[PDB]
């Protein structure tokens, strides 16, 4: 199971996951390619922001899916 | 209200008239006080040397005791800063005073040019980059400072 990322400058990387994992867990993939801290992202997919605790699982988030990486930024 | 701000930035007009600063240039666009225009120049030593920028001040009409609004109009490639110019520094919100001013706050972005703050980023592919590979930004800066500011 494969799913993909999209960051806003448009590029879309792709990431291995297993159904079980966990959000911090594809955070810390991301962070493996791209270098962005867990703590500096944030997850939408399905028009929700993903929380740490929940699977993939939980989220229905399918093979081949898209997630949207966009900012999570703190104080400006 | 408005009177008061309009005093406090012609006080402040007429110190950088009298004394002005080495690291920067400051003054109102036209016949408004409360929209100037600045620039500061790309630091000596820095990625950004030889690059002109320009930076939008917008003062509120309860300055001195809100904060000025303050943005950058040319291109440049920093982790607090990003693609429109959005800045990302505490006096310009939660560490304003009064006690400051325009030239102590673009100081201390000129400051922020040659010394980043990546652990609190607006930009974290910058920020990144900044601190896992100084050369790659170095040059990243040296060539937006080329195609850009200059």
């Amino acid at each position: 199971m494969q799913i993909f990322v999209k960051t806003l400058t448009g590029k879309t990387i792709t990431l291995e996951v297993e159904p079980s994992d966990t959000i911090e867990n594809v955070k810390a993939k991301i962070q493996d390619k791209e270098g962005i801290p867990p703590d500096q992202q944030r997850l939408i997919f399905a028009g929700k922001q993903l929380e740490d605790g929940r699977t993939l699982s939980d989220y229905n988030i399918q093979k081949e899916s898209t997630l949207h990486l966009v900012l999570r930024l703190r104080g400006g | 209200g408005s009177h008061m701000a309009l005093k406090r930035i012609q006080k402040e007009l007429s110190d950088l008239q009298r004394d002005p600063p080495a690291h920067c240039s400051a003054g109102p666009v036209g016949d408004d006080l409360f929209h100037w225009q600045a620039t500061i120049m790309g630091p000596p030593d820095s990625a950004y040397q030889g690059g002109v920028f320009f930076l939008t001040v917008h003062f509120p009409t309860d300055y001195p005791f809100k904060p000025p609004k303050i943005a950058f109009t040319t291109k440049i490639y920093h982790p607090n800063i990003n693609s429109n110019g959005s800045i990302k520094l505490d006096i310009l919100r939660s560490q304003w005073s009064p006690a400051l001013t325009v030239s102590k706050v673009l100081l201390s972005i000129c400051s922020l040019l040659c010394d980043p703050n990546p652990d609190d980023p607006l930009v974290p592919d910058i920020a990144q980059i900044y601190k896992s590979d100084k050369e790659k930004y170095n040059r990243h800066a040296r060539e937006w400072t080329q195609k850009y500011a200059m």
